[PDB]
């Protein structure tokens, strides 16, 4: 379920609109994303975050 | 309970950190924090929105709600929109001291 | 005998209906490329209401279909499209979306919106040319086209600095223009990289979106462009203070988009000079219905001036005023018979008036919150 | 009627479609317009345009909108010649013709320094004469580039949409040109300095296009020597208000002067200015029958008269505000 | 021939230019003429075709027709036209414009005939030179009192 | 005084009726009406 | 008949809104060295 | 329920509907009609019959007969003689709206 982000767009505020919750569902899309966490936290134009199933 | 200052890093207990945070929840909007998506206030998305008598339902609403829910230390009075001016909403918000 | 037999007559005497012309029609004129791809000819009106429709008349990769998908990615409305072609100089194809007239004495670039109600019965109320807006001839003739459609003309300034979108602004002063100056940077995906959107087509995806969802009477100014990932020239607005960078354009007159990438519209102040209609709610709904009751009141234009004629128009105005009042559109309202104008003198030449005042529902641009500290309620804890 | 009528009687080149597409941009009213053919040298233009009489017994240059209510029953109260006012010749046949048909000649001085232009205004002293000095720049859409307009015909479209939109009675000395994209010697007005560039042109009867890149017409006065007629709106409202009387009394030619003659024409008369009161046209009026000039003697000739007092609304030119700081309030702090 | 009768002739003018329609309507100024510009095109039975009619036998139908169903007091000048399929030279009338080319005749005393495929009467202002008498309503109202 | 210069050039051609010396003296009272309970003046007096 | 059909009009007759002119903008002037980081020009204003 | 204008064609519902079925029955005779000879009303034999108060009981209950028999969508409030011109009877006949 990969989703592209905006110039501005953060990580918690993503994954709450599409999750529901953040209670260990940041670190996981942190850790199946390669490379996510070396591009700095204000993500760029067009990234591409692959958001897991069952959080 | 004793917190610090906003400003000036000084330890103010009763008075300012009540204060400090009202003010700052009417004007902190949701999802600026960082892991909590909940905290702060549906006020700035009550921009540009037409001042019906059902948008009083809803300020009066979401001030009882931002502070019913992270600020237990303070009784709301009233919310009353006492002017509007040149598209400005003057809300008088007279709030009890506790402590 | 005058008639011998039954005689079944009908006086028909009851108020009619009033319905409005459905707010949301835009009006679009920008360059396309004719072929074998498009389905259309470079001078007259499309009506379009999809975006396959779009792409099928316009064809893929058209400066004017871009300016369709910025439409129909956010709002879902009806689109009179002209498309012009594409000039050598950059000035002549500012002379082409302006257009005028042609030598078999038909209208050629934005003129031709004139002919969005006598061919397709769909008004334009959105006049959007997105990217030739910037330059001061194609805005000042959008501006004059704007009060024959009694429509919103949706200008964007140029891409320059602050300073330079000022001073573009101060040329204009007409209730029906808006101004959107920071440019829209959309991700592009045949490049697959970000490029530059006149900022002017995603302002007509708001007006066409929130008048389907929360009416005509609610501003766009606090609703979201979905379709964006940038914003180029990026302005400043970060919590509360009255100086800030997009604050001194909202003062001017100017419409941003102020969040992280401008996933915000921000600006609700039309071009006005007079601060009556500084809004674009109160230009919005007074264009509304001012052409409701204009296209509504056909049917009593011989009907004779009789005590059951004149309660009748009234009785059907009020209740085109209460449907409206219930729906949030209006605050309250008086319609009446004038009791001045209509004198006798008037009444034997036809004329006869009806006063209609209301009051619009303003957007709340500025909740204003005084919160204090007491010692009334310190008493409280004694028993 | 339309701009459509406009480019199929004239073409789409021609130097009057510009001036029809000047006023059909702003506003939506009747034009008669002439037309000339284009003459070789720019003085023989002049000649043209000034017209006469032909050979055959025909009015031909603006001589020929004297028989505009005689064939489209519609008489024309604007005058416009635009990029031909700037001579002497016309600006004066215009003039003498602004009279035959009570109308408004709106003339536009050359696009030179402000000194040619008072130099160019002091020579009328008609008080149906109206001067917009500084030229537009308008876009071209057959060169691709800004030209220079005559902005005679825009203040045109300026008083042809005020009658719709705010009614006769109303200057356009502060509404907006619409196809105007800038100004040719831009004229100066700041913020309320009484000695602007453009406020010293409104001195000398001159009306001005202001603001930047030329979005405000400037200046409601007539080039008039009395300051009774200096204001366009009072010329307008008397021209109109004298040919309404003149056109809709025709019944009244020979009816006989009886009580009740004299008694319903003027409740008619009576009736037709109260209708301007609340209209918003004049402010009060009084209407009466004559009662020194209603003599034996020349109501015995036929002749009965009737008089007409009214004032017209005037344009607030200069609304003034007094501030003062004052300490009268201020024992009201005390409770 | 209408004030032997106290009838109300209807007339029709030529079917040229506006120009001609005006100056053939200046010369009647009496108030028991009415007079109907712009001639009908009617689809015909016998040519298989659309033929111009002299739209003043259709006027004549809403004359009669708005005297049985809204009665003589009524203006004729708002109902519509059934047999018709068109107008020749069709008139405008968009909206509201005051300076529309059909209001321009009506100003002029002329009736004229206005919507798409030209299915309305408009103009109730007979051919008269007193104001007084100037609506068909009141001239047509006073001849049956 | 830059505040009633800059807000009321909507009146410079308005023309002298009753309802505008009216309802510029409504919206001047009501400039100074909302900058006497936002505390910059104690009272006012408009009038023409 | 002056006009046969629908007029809709706006009087526009309302009273106005009156703005205060925002109170607290700086004018600046004083010496700096105009080179590579300083992005200005030695006698225009800049927007700060 | 949907059915077709009397002239012209058109598929009208609500309206003129109602109206077209009330409109004709005052006017349609019995036995016009082929096959039901008791569709129709009375009032066209009513005609010429001398106007007493008897005479008014009976053309209210035609009124209140004739439409409650085929056309049970028309409530009925009220036939009164409002005036007697010069022999001709002006019934008003109000009737409310449904659907």
């Amino acid at each position: 379920t990969t989703c592209r982000t905006a110039d501005g767009d953060m990580l918690d505020s993503l994954c709450y609109h599409v999750y529901g919750h953040l209670l260990g569902c940041v670190e996981a899309t942190l850790d199946a994303n390669p490379g996510l966490a070396d591009e700095q936290q204000p993500f760029r134009a067009g990234l591409l975050i692959s958001f897991p199933d069952m959080p | 309970m004793i917190g610090m200052d906003r400003r000036s890093g000084l330890p103010l207990s009763g008075l300012a950190h009540l204060k400090q945070s009202v003010e700052d929840i009417l004007t902190t909007p949701l999802g600026s924090r960082r892991m909590r998506p909940e905290y702060g206030s549906k006020l700035r998305r009550m921009v540009d929105m037409p001042v019906s008598e059902g948008w009083k339902s809803a300020v009066q609403a979401e001030v009882a709600r931002s502070l019913g829910r992270w600020e237990p230390r303070i009784g709301l009075s009233a919310v009353r929109v006492v002017a509007v001016v040149d598209g400005r909403v003057d809300l008088l918000l007279s709030g009890v001291f506790e402590g | 005998s005058f008639f011998h037999g039954v005689t079944v007559t009908n006086v028909d005497i009851g108020a009619r209906t009033i319905a409005l012309p459905a707010s949301s029609v835009i009006g679009l004129c920008d360059v396309f490329t004719p072929g074998a791809q498009a389905s259309a000819k470079p001078n007259v009106p499309v009506l379009l209401t999809s975006k396959k429709d779009a792409a099928a008349a316009f064809g893929i990769g058209s400066s004017i279909y871009l300016a369709c998908e910025a439409i129909y990615n956010r709002a879902q409305a009806v689109i009179v499209a002209v498309g012009v072609e594409t000039a050598e100089t950059p000035e002549a194809q500012a002379s082409a979306v302006i257009g005028g007239i042609s030598a078999a004495g038909e209208r050629t670039g934005l003129q031709a919106l004139l002919d969005g109600k006598s061919r397709f019965n769909a008004q334009p109320r959105l006049l959007v040319a997105p990217g030739h807006s910037a330059q001061q001839a194609v805005a000042t003739a959008m501006d004059g086209l704007a009060e024959k459609l009694r429509a919103i003309a949706i200008l964007d300034g140029p891409n320059s600095t602050d300073e330079a979108a000022v001073a573009y602004a101060k040329n204009f002063g007409s209730k029906r223009l808006f101004m959107v100056d920071p440019g829209v940077q959309v991700w592009d995906s045949a490049t697959n990289a970000a490029r530059n959107a006149p900022a002017s087509a995603y302002a007509a995806g708001l007006f066409a979106w929130t008048d389907a969802e929360y009416g005509f009477w609610s501003s766009p100014s606090n609703k979201e462009i979905k379709g964006v990932t940038g914003t180029s020239r990026p302005v400043e607005f970060l919590d509360g203070d009255e100086t800030c960078r997009a604050n001194l354009l909202n003062n001017a007159n100017i419409a941003t988009i102020i969040r992280d990438d401008g996933y915000r519209l921000w600006g609700n102040r039309t071009l006005s000079s007079d601060s009556k209609w500084a809004f674009v709610t109160r230009v919005r709904t007074m264009d509304l219905v001012m052409d409701a009751i204009l296209a509504g009141h056909k049917w009593a234009v011989d009907r004779g001036i009789t005590k059951t004629y004149v309660k009748d128009v009234t009785e059907g105005l009020r209740a085109f005023m209460r449907d409206l009042k219930n729906q949030g559109a209006v605050i309250n309202f008086e319609v009446y018979a004038d009791p001045d104008l209509n004198s006798a003198s008037q009444l034997a030449q036809g004329k006869v008036y009806w006063n209609i005042r209301f009051t619009d529902v303003p957007p709340a641009e500025n909740p204003n919150f005084r919160v204090e500290v007491t010692d009334q309620w310190l008493t409280e804890v004694l028993d």
